[PDB]
């Protein structure tokens, strides 16, 4: 019983070691496409007032 | 953009209140009264200057 449950644990911390590190990934490169594009939206703005 | 519209603002009325004193009616309805005043005032001397002449 104690070698089974100690399966499933290491199971289960694979899992979770697999996961964390592709999610980071992720929110890395979403950030980063975010940012690049509030900064389009900050130059077509300061353009626009200046017409205005 | 709150920095920017309140600027603009700054900037129109600075315009308005040097160009006031030729610009505004209530400068100018002050300079029409003071020249009625004197128009009506002349059509009385040229109206009695056979009265004046003789005096």
């Amino acid at each position: 019983m104690v070698e089974m449950i100690e399966s499933q644990t290491l199971l289960l911390t694979y899992l979770t070691i697999k996961m964390q590190k592709n999610l980071f990934r992720l929110e890395e490169k979403a950030e980063r496409n975010l940012l690049l594009v509030n900064d389009q939206k900050d130059q077509l703005q300061e353009t626009i007032h200046m017409m205005k | 953009a709150e920095i920017n519209q309140k600027s603009l603002e700054l900037e129109l009325l600075r315009l308005e209140k040097e160009t006031a004193d030729i610009t505004h009616p209530l400068y100018l309805g002050q300079k029409h009264q003071a020249l009625q005043a004197m128009n009506s005032h002349l059509e009385a001397v040229l109206r009695e200057k056979r009265s004046l002449r003789q005096r």
